[PDB]
RNA sequence: UAAAUUAUGGUCAAUUGUUAGUAUUCAUAUUAAUUUUUUUAAAUGUUUUAUCAUUUUAUAAAGGUUUAUUUUUGAAAGAUUUUUUGUAUAAAAUUUUAGGAAUAGUUAAUAAUAAUUUAUAAUUUUGAUUAGAUUGUUUUGUUAAUGCUAUUAGAUGGGUGUGGAAAAAUAAAAAAAAUAAUUAAUAUAUAUCAAUAAUAAAUUAAAUUAAUCUAUUAGUCAGAAAUGGAUGCCAGCCGUUGCGGUAAUUUCUAUGCUUUUAAAUAU
């Protein structure tokens, strides 16, 4: 037991908390403002100094309602003729949209600052937004225009001719002719309004 | 096993695996492993008086 | 990218995403050997090489490593391997200098098992306490002569029997009967 | 138990550089670096093992 | 659900803050450099950072430790990464949890490009895919229609044996002509023949 | 003994994403910092003379290239590429694009003549 | 490199190089001026020198002293640990 | 590693796929998602599907710890001639490290560096680390490495002891030196005439008789050289004396008058009716001990013929300030101590008006 | 100090000489291209490993679109990304306490990430070098001075130690009543 | 497989040789005929081997080299190389 | 040469290469007749832009293919005369109809590629009316002087100095720029007026004229200047 | 010498040849390679300086080494007004040939000793020294797997001994003491040993900048696929059992027909 070396004294430590020191704090080391939300740093900073600071994710937000009404007061009407060969298409809106929603709720793109400014940021025309989308599923309903991908009867032979952003024209694929109102897509058209 | 190790035969490369093999190793019971029948009947007519400085 | 397949391969120049960045040695050369020497004549006299001989060290099969376990270290905290070693004093013909067998250990990985190997090394004794058979304690050091790094630290078992030997005028040990192997049959009779 | 784990240029599956810090201590081997002959072929031995089978210590 | 868990979707964020730019004492002649073409993104690396282990230790703006990202604008101003750009630094992750909800699952029929599927080019058609045995489709945004909780992730994390499988031979020696399953095809014909197509 | 070449040729489809080909916010460089160009001195004042005054080396022979500009623009006006396809050799064109680069940093050709 | 412009003195020398440094007293004014300019260059660099190397001491205290308190408390307990294995000896 | 054309540690660290042109799967404008998945991702063998090293894959207790905590006590001996090279040279580091370069605050620094190394700090480290930094005029340093000392549970001798009061004089602060008094010197005593002068030094130092060397576990057998098990023998020579007159300055500087005048009248008493000790020969670590040059080759005095220059043989400049010519305060006779002792106590009176 | 000099790399000063942070990767087709951010000796040998002190990270010259993060209609997020991995830790730490050396390249890119001012060698030419003559300089100085005891303390704190302790930490470390 | 046929090939797939001598070789019963021996010479390390090969090629005008490549066996005992091509 | 084989760089904008023979030959199996149903000028009704921008006389030159014979997909790399700019590219036809692809400065006419109308910038006709005489006249200068004022539009000028003709922005002529896009030079509007080779003469004025006055230059009089309530943080200096 | 639960946790080990009585890892399979193809290299003149000089500029020629290769700061980094310290050259492990014998300027003590100091010396059968082959201790391929099977290259003695360190006699792709230059990554036609290109190898077209290329083989008894015509133990086929004896589904030729489509064949 007491052969062969004396105890050595740093053994104390595990028996008496009086000897657990950090001689110093935790960003004493002159990282003390990391935490931007820490009470500390409000602290520090003071509030017109975060104002500052986030100004820039409040006009991220800004950005990302403002394109939104752009494209909801351009498209709002679903089956007019907005340009040269290019017509409405309330897919272009749909798909902006999720693009946002996606980059609030995704896990792969987790962006949910996005979040935070909603109570400032947000339009007060846009606060019922479904409602709006409601609506132009009733304007999409149109007799002249294809119940598929919106294009005139008239004036087009194919789905998704002539449209950048078009699902139905794929690289090597072909031309889908023209479907025409009927039962079916009535009732396609109940559905996504439900 | 590569055939341009050791013998034209696979047999003689395990022949000469036998050589490093662990438990085979030299000691002072197990000796001159590799030859040992040079070394054979060698003392035989070696007449040796062994060594007494003790009564 | 070496998990894609011979016909996969499209840039030979980076790794899309991660991974390892591995060279192909071909393996496979088919090498060979020449013969140069007749079968009678080769010009050595204990060993004869008659095909492609494996090289390297620690590239040789069945792998044999170094094991730093073993009663040695088992014993010692020691700051460089090989800086203690435990062994048996074999001759002193040379003063101040103490030979000596030691053990080491070597791993087979192949069968897993281990080896003992052997060593000698010289060891400097000042003041010439050390007699053949004792076992002692052994420490690396400032280099002394062409082959001493080691020096006496302390004996743990003395050799009591052959100081007594000693104290009688008589040798430590008695030398032993018959010296190396030979290849030729001596014939001395009386 | 599979060949990816056989390739040790992954960082994941090589025991890291610091631990030869921890034995030799810190910084040690910027020292190494400047050396004479260095690398052709031998370099000042880096020892890295699981700090649990040292043969030292343990 | 929602009730219950409220905090099980994620309603806050690091938010995105403007760095104080480094005095240049050089005044006016480089105040040009750091304004440029691009955006500039800089993840740390070290040996306290880029683990995966510790992923969420690393971009918990609580930890002091954590480690820092930069991006120069191409005006020339410097902001902390959205989280989006945080997480681009990691080896990529998949989260599908298929407790309630199916998630969606790769190299499926209406999923797997061509090639892949068969060794062949077929036509991308939204009408009536015979081999697909589809009828027709509408093609709508994706995830738009659906509910969100419905979404759930992908998994990729098996081998798609149509395509590609491990330990590859041939099924049968005799006769020469079968491979291993992977390889399944229609016979290519003696020289082509391209019938002029408007029709 | 593998005398039958790979059992698959692994391909993948194209298909283009929608996401890659979307519009890219664009900065020329000469906005960020404008381009111009230095008018000759009396120092320099043709493209002749100064390619006559960046002739150092003996093997940068600036001077031999003086038909191959028709004037001062032409010169700084001139990138390694479309410097190559005129037929100008390597070192060459080097010595010639870092004399223009260094004209025009203020710093004038005047070095002196390393041939003999 | 240091560079020589034509219109330094000229040494007239067949056994050696034939231009040697040295100015025109413009020339030394000019250097002078492009000099000093560097001079605002480098002052702030080696501010920055120093500021980092402070900055990683500062670091480098804090941390290690982090360090030999969590650490410190290991050793503690690894040696109550063996002095009661010890006892149970 | 780098620059080679097969090049591991670029790849070693987390990257976003890049597609800023064709590399061969016309990335650009295409869309990887299957690509990315079966050829671009690392599998555990061809055609197995991808290995993932997502953040996903590892389990959660990774992120339950707490710092530091992985490591486990190493015990690192080395060679006795290895512990001298290397105490001496933390010792010249702690002194200075850089010629005009170095921050007081690097002697600090490098007594840190030296436990995270895990050296044993020993004494002539702390008294040295001390007396650097309170020269340098940081005074929180000073009591920091004191801490450190603390929480190491290494034994002040009563050197180390004098110079971290010192330290607490100069500070002023007298909380500082009634904790370290109340802790360390107690039990300090005088020398009488019963007493027997400087104590031989009595330790055994460290030996391993054969049946210790075999039969013990590991730890009992290390040695790593500790300052506590001399400690009685740097405490050898009773330098008792200086630490009383130390904690009558700091009692005074802190202002208070009854301790004061209980310190000072002990040691009054002591100096009068108590024989001298012996003083300790100087310290070999602290100052080094000259050793013989020639000085022969030297720039002489007159070497630039516009000034005098200073020379290692002689000083021609004459001293710059006025030194005391008064040996070193241990080398005193008691009655010589009393004197010191109260111009002691003055020369704290001053710095305290001063301050 | 080699009797036939190696003419085509040479250096300044014995090898190994000061660390210095270079940019170096292997030669190859443009369009797949990356950078080593390293620091190493001044005289490298065959090899680039054999004298490498630290590995500072990836710098790839590509600008690339950012598909990791969601597409946003801000302007100028949408501009190309370049994408570097600083060490800076080690970066502080070698050319802080070490005082490396700096070639012109990872000068520039250490500029835009904003742990150094823009290089010497970045030059817009549209602006001349400037003029300099003492006695405006002097007028100037002797408009705008600060004191001296407050350009030692910026000194101290920007040089010398920056952490320093408030009465406060004072009076809440000194010990209490038992050895008080 | 059997690894002493190779002998000449030296660790490569295929030779070069020189013609020089083309005689006739009877095969082992139950096969009878005549099997076209070629012997030709080719050089390594300054060493001139003597190779012997089956002649399986088509000769055209007169040419010298050939190229001999290793096969399974055939109806001759003896002769392990085969012949490719004629140059 | 050997250098020859080298793939070219594709950069974001351009989708398959078709530089391989595994990526030439399936298409080369591909025979077009143009019938009624495929001819491009039948589909006026939709098209009718894309018909007038053809270049009739240069195709038929250069390629030997007749108007007529031109299908609405065409796949073939015919020349076009833009009529909104006036400038000369080559395309196929079906890269414009299936998605719309045309001359390439008329993709940077809108003030940012992000986000196309939505400026609510004035045009050039109002903002600055007098640049829009400088325009180098191809007679297209009331469609240049419709763009924004903010446009990026890559347009050539006819320099004032020397009366030649040079390509510069509209926005780096007019200086201004969208709020959240990226700035300027301070100075773009004095040395975009003229040409990059008559810029430096009038730029070099004032410069010369501040080492006239104090026998001194230093970049830094600007910013002096600018300097003749600042909310900021409590520091942990003390 | 008792079970266990507050329940799937600590993140994927998984094996595919049509053979020929039986015994024995052995022909014909897949993967990896050589056969096999010019999309990554590159040209000479290093440079200052105080003038016949002196400062700066330190590991790719060959030879064949297995108890083997080991080192500092005095140079630079590098910061003060001058004398400035100490730590280094040493070792331990791992070492090949089917059939095996002696090796030697030689060990240890003395010491700035001894071509003749003193001694009962040293290496070896626990495999030495010569001699063959061979560039040594994070690199590959196969595999479910302890294995088997690769890994280049780079340190070749001394002889006015300079230099901090010999690494010092073409063969860069390291900016080398004033910001040469960064709108740069392009280098024409050479080499060495590397560096995997038949990149949607076949129908709807390239959100280009249109530049390099005009691109094919095998089998046809057994086992996906046959008929004429010759030939007659011949000529020839042959991965393998074996085929060829006027009717050969196994040779040669013609024509068709077969293939699961980066080729057959050889190693
Ligand atoms: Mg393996
Ligand atoms: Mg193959
Ligand atoms: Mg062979
Ligand atoms: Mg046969
Ligand atoms: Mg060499
Ligand atoms: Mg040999
Ligand atoms: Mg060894
Ligand atoms: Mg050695
Ligand atoms: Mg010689
Ligand atoms: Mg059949
Ligand atoms: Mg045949
Ligand atoms: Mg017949
Ligand atoms: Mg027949
Ligand atoms: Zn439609
Ligand atoms: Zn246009
Ligand atoms: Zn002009």
């Amino acid at each position: 037991l007491y052969k062969g070396i004396p105890r050595p004294a740093i053994t104390n430590l595990h028996y008496e908390p009086a000897w657990r020191y950090t001689l110093y704090q935790a960003g004493a080391h002159g990282a003390q403002l990391s935490n931007p939300r820490s009470p500390f740093t409000a602290k520090v900073l003071g509030d017109e100094l975060m104002q500052v600071r986030d100004i820039k994710s409040v006009e991220h937000c800004k950005a990302w309602f403002d394109r939104l009404q752009y494209l909801i007061n351009l498209h709002y009407e679903a089956v007019g003729d907005i340009g040269e060969f290019k017509s409405r298409h309330t897919r272009h809106v749909h798909e902006f949209f999720v693009a946002f929603h996606d980059a609030l709720s995704s896990l792969d793109f987790r962006d949910t600052y996005l979040f935070d400014q909603f109570k400032a940021v947000r339009p007060p025309e846009l606060s019922d937004l479904f409602g709006i989308f409601l609506e132009m599923e009733a304007n999409y309903v149109h007799e002249d225009y294809c119940p598929r991908c919106s294009l005139p009867y008239s004036t087009t032979r194919y789905c998704g001719e002539g449209d950048v952003d078009t699902p139905f024209r794929k690289h090597r694929g072909r031309w889908a002719p023209h479907q025409k109102w009927g039962r079916e897509w009535y009732d396609v058209v109940a559905r996504r309004a439900e | 096993i590569a055939h341009w190790y050791c013998g034209h035969k696979f047999r003689h490369r395990f022949m000469r695996d036998k050589r490093f093999h662990p438990s085979l190793q030299a000691s002072h019971d197990a000796r001159n492993r590799f030859s040992k029948r040079r070394h054979f009947k060698t003392n035989r007519w070696n007449y040796q008086q062994a060594y007494r400085d003790m009564p | 990218p070496w998990w894609n397949f011979q016909t996969e391969h499209r840039q030979r120049c980076v790794l899309m995403y991660g991974g390892a960045r591995t060279k192909n040695t071909h393996n496979a050369n088919h090498r060979v050997f020449i013969k140069k020497y007749k079968r009678n004549a080769f010009p050595n006299r204990t060993r004869h090489h008659w095909a492609v001989s494996m090289t390297g060290v620690l590239s040789q099969r069945p792998r044999r490593m170094p094991w730093p376990y073993d009663l040695t270290s088992l014993i010692f905290n020691q700051p460089r391997q090989g800086s203690d070693k435990i062994g048996y004093v074999v001759g002193t013909s040379m003063l101040k200098t103490a030979v000596v067998a030691t053990n080491h250990m070597v791993y087979y990985p192949k069968f897993n098992q281990r080896v003992s190997r052997t060593k000698r090394f010289f060891a400097h004794d000042e003041d010439l306490a050390c007699v053949e058979g004792d076992l002692v304690h052994i420490k690396q050091c400032r280099k002394i002569s062409k082959y001493k790094h080691y020096y006496v630290f302390s004996i743990l078992e003395p050799n009591v029997e052959g100081r007594e030997r000693l104290k009688l005028g008589l040798k430590a040990v008695p030398p032993p009967l018959f010296g190396y192997p030979v290849s030729r049959r001596i014939v001395k009779l009386n | 138990s599979f060949k990816y784990a056989t390739k040790l240029q992954h960082d994941e599956m090589r025991q890291p550089y610091y631990i030869h810090e921890k034995r030799y201590g810190i910084f040690s081997n910027e020292r190494n670096i400047a050396k004479a002959r260095r690398g052709l072929p031998f370099i000042t031995p880096l020892y890295t093992k699981h700090m649990n089978l040292w043969d030292t210590d343990t | 659900y929602r009730r219950m868990f409220p905090e099980m979707i994620g309603r806050t964020g690091e938010p995105v803050q403007q760095y104080g730019q480094m005095p240049i004492w050089a005044g006016p002649h480089r105040q040009h450099a750091n304004k440029s073409e691009h955006n500039w993104m800089f993840a740390e690396i070290g040996v306290n950072v880029g683990h995966e282990a510790l992923k969420k230790l690393e971009l918990d703006p609580t930890n002091e430790k954590r480690r820092r990202f930069v991006i120069r604008q191409p005006d020339g101003t410097l902001r902390s990464a959205k989280m989006s750009e945080m997480r681009a630094w990691y080896w990529k992750e998949e989260w599908a949890d298929f407790r309630f909800w199916a998630p969606q699952m790769e190299w499926g029929i209406e999923n797997t490009p061509s090639q892949e599927q068969y060794q062949e080019h077929v036509p991308d058609t939204t009408d009536a895919d015979f081999r697909k045995q589809r009828r027709i489709q509408s093609r709508p945004v994706k995830w738009f229609y659906e509910s969100h909780y419905t979404r759930t992730g992908s998994f990729a994390g098996f081998q798609p044996l149509r395509f590609m499988q491990r330990r590859t031979e041939r099924e049968v020696r005799w006769p020469d002509v079968i491979n291993a399953a992977v390889q399944i095809q229609k016979r290519k014909p003696a020289a082509y023949i391209f019938k002029a197509i408007p029709e | 003994d593998q005398t039958y070449g790979p059992h698959k040729s692994y391909k993948y489809t194209y298909m283009p994403d929608p996401r890659k080909l979307a519009p890219i916010e664009t900065t020329q460089r000469s906005e960020i910092v404008p381009q111009s160009i230095r008018p000759p001195t009396s120092y320099v004042p043709n493209h002749e003379t100064f390619l006559e005054r960046a002739d150092i080396h003996r093997l940068r022979p600036t001077s031999d290239f003086k038909a191959s500009f028709k004037d001062w623009n032409d010169l700084f006006t001139c990138d390694k590429r479309q410097l190559r396809v005129r037929g100008i050799p390597r070192m060459t064109r080097d010595a010639i694009r870092t004399a223009v680069q260094a004209f025009q940093n203020g710093n004038p050709p005047e070095r002196f003549d390393t041939k003999e | 490199r240091q560079i020589r412009p034509y219109y330094n003195l000229p040494s007239k020398s067949e056994h050696g190089r034939k231009m040697t440094g040295f100015l025109t007293p413009y020339r030394h004014w000019m250097w002078k001026q492009n000099e000093l300019w560097r001079n605002v260059h480098e002052a702030q660099f080696e501010h920055l020198r120093r500021v980092y190397k402070r900055q990683w001491l500062e670091s480098f205290r804090v941390n290690a002293d982090e360090y030999i308190y969590k650490y410190n408390i290991t050793k503690a307990a690894q040696l109550a640990q063996w002095e009661c294995e010890m006892k149970e000896q | 590693k780098v620059d080679s054309f097969h090049a591991n540690t670029q790849y070693q660290h987390a990257w976003p796929l890049l597609s800023h042109d064709d590399l061969g799967n016309s990335d650009q404008s295409n869309n990887t998602k299957n690509i990315m998945y079966s050829m671009y991702m690392p599998k555990r063998n061809k055609g197995t599907a991808p290995w993932f090293r997502g953040a996903d894959t590892y389990s959660v207790k990774y992120c339950e710890q707490g710092r530091y905590e992985y490591q486990r006590y190493l015990m690192i001996n080395r060679f006795p001639s290895e512990y001298k090279k290397h105490f001496l040279s933390f010792l010249s580091n702690i002194r200075m490290s850089s010629g005009s370069a170095t921050i007081p605050q690097e002697a600090l620094h490098w007594l840190l560096r030296m436990i995270v190394d895990n050296f044993n700090p020993q004494h002539v480290h702390y008294i040295a680390a001390m007396k650097t930094l309170q020269s340098a005029g940081e005074l929180d340093m000073a009591r920091d490495v004191w801490k450190i000392m603390e929480r190491q549970q290494t034994w002040p001798c009563t050197a180390t002891i004098c110079a971290y009061l010192d330290v607490c004089v100069e500070a002023g602060e007298k909380t500082w030196a009634m904790e370290a008094w109340n802790r360390y010197c107690t039990e300090l005593k005088f020398l009488e005439p019963g007493e027997v002068d400087p104590k031989p030094i009595s330790r055994v130092p460290f030996s391993l008789t054969r049946e210790e060397l075999l039969y013990l576990p590991k730890w009992k057998k290390h040695f790593d050289h500790d300052p506590n098990l001399d400690v009685m023998d740097l405490n050898r020579f009773n330098r008792t004396r200086e630490v009383y007159l130390r904690m009558a300055q700091v009692m005074l500087a802190g202002g208070e008058r009854n301790a004061f005048q209980h310190f000072f009248t002990k040691l009054e008493e002591a100096m009068l009716n108590k024989p001298t000790p012996v003083p300790e020969p100087p310290n070999p670590h602290l100052v080094r001990r000259p050793r013989w040059a020639p000085y022969e080759h030297c720039k002489s005095v007159h070497h630039s013929p516009w000034r005098l220059q200073n020379n290692g043989r002689a000083l021609a400049l004459g001293p710059p300030v006025t030194i005391e010519d008064e040996m070193q305060s241990r080398f005193f006779s008691n009655d010589q101590f009393l004197v010191h002792s109260v111009k002691e106590v003055l020369r704290i009176v001053l710095q305290e008006h001063k301050r | 100090a080699r009797a036939v000099i190696k003419r085509r790399s040479p250096q300044l000063w014995g090898a190994p000489g000061a660390p210095i942070i270079r940019m170096r990767g292997h030669h190859v087709v443009w369009k797949f291209q990356s950078y080593d951010l390293v620091v190493e000796h001044t005289h490298k040998r065959r090899n680039s490993d054999i004298r490498l002190l630290h590995y500072l990270g990836k710098h790839c010259p590509h600008p690339q679109k950012s598909l990791w993060s969601p597409d946003t209609p801000v302007a100028q997020d949408r501009h190309l990304f370049m994408l570097t991995t600083v060490d800076i830790d080690a970066f502080k730490y070698w050319f802080g306490v070490k005082r490396c050396r700096l070639s012109m390249k990872p000068w520039a890119l250490l500029a835009k990430a904003g742990l150094l001012p823009p290089s010497l060698t970045q030059n817009s030419k549209i602006m001349p070098k400037p003029l300099f003559d003492k006695e405006s300089l002097m007028r100037y100085y002797l408009a705008n001075r600060k004191d001296e005891d407050v350009m030692a303390r910026e000194k101290y704190l920007n040089y010398e130690n920056s952490m320093v302790k408030t009465e406060e930490e004072r009076a809440a470390e000194r010990p209490v009543a038992p050895y008080l | 497989l059997f690894f002493l046929r190779m002998w000449f090939l030296y660790g490569c797939c295929l030779r070069f040789v020189l013609f020089v001598l083309c005689y006739y070789m009877s095969p082992r019963l139950p096969s009878s005929g005549n099997r076209r021996v070629l012997y030709a010479v080719f050089y390594l390390y300054n060493f001139v081997w003597m190779l012997r090969c089956f002649f399986c090629c088509f000769i055209g005008l007169v040419m010298s080299l050939f190229i001999i490549e290793g096969g399974g066996f055939v109806d001759l005992p003896g002769v392990k190389y085969y012949t490719r091509i004629v140059s | 040469s050997r250098w020859s084989s080298v793939w070219p760089n594709m950069r974001y904008g351009s989708m398959f290469l078709s530089y391989s023979v595994g990526r030439k030959l399936p298409m080369k199996g591909v025979n077009w007749v143009t019938r009624d149903s495929n001819r491009l000028l039948n589909f006026s009704n939709r098209y009718s832009a894309v018909i007038s921008d053809i270049d009739v006389k240069r195709t038929e030159e250069e390629l030997n293919v007749a108007l007529s014979d031109i299908r609405w997909n065409d796949h073939r790399r015919i020349y076009w005369k833009c009529s909104f700019c006036g400038s000369s590219y080559r395309k196929n036809v079906s890269v414009r109809t299936k998605y719309h692809a045309g001359c390439n400065f008329c993709k940077k006419k809108y003030p940012s590629e992000v986000r196309g109308e939505q400026h609510g910038s004035p045009p050039v006709s109002q903002a600055a009316p007098e640049l829009t005489e400088q325009l180098v006249d191809n007679g297209k200068r009331d469609n240049l002087a419709t763009l924004a004022v903010t446009s990026k539009f890559y347009a050539e000028w006819t320099c004032r100095g020397c009366g030649g003709s040079y390509r510069s922005t509209i926005r780096s002529r007019t200086g201004q720029v969208e709020a959240g896009q990226c700035t300027l030079h301070p100075d773009i509007v004095a040395w975009s007026a003229y040409c990059p080779s008559c810029s430096w003469r009038p730029n070099m004025v004032p410069i010369a004229e501040e080492v006239s006055r104090s026998g001194q230059f230093l970049g830094l009089e600007r910013s002096m200047e600018e300097l003749g309530p600042i909310p900021r943080r409590k520091r942990l200096a003390c």
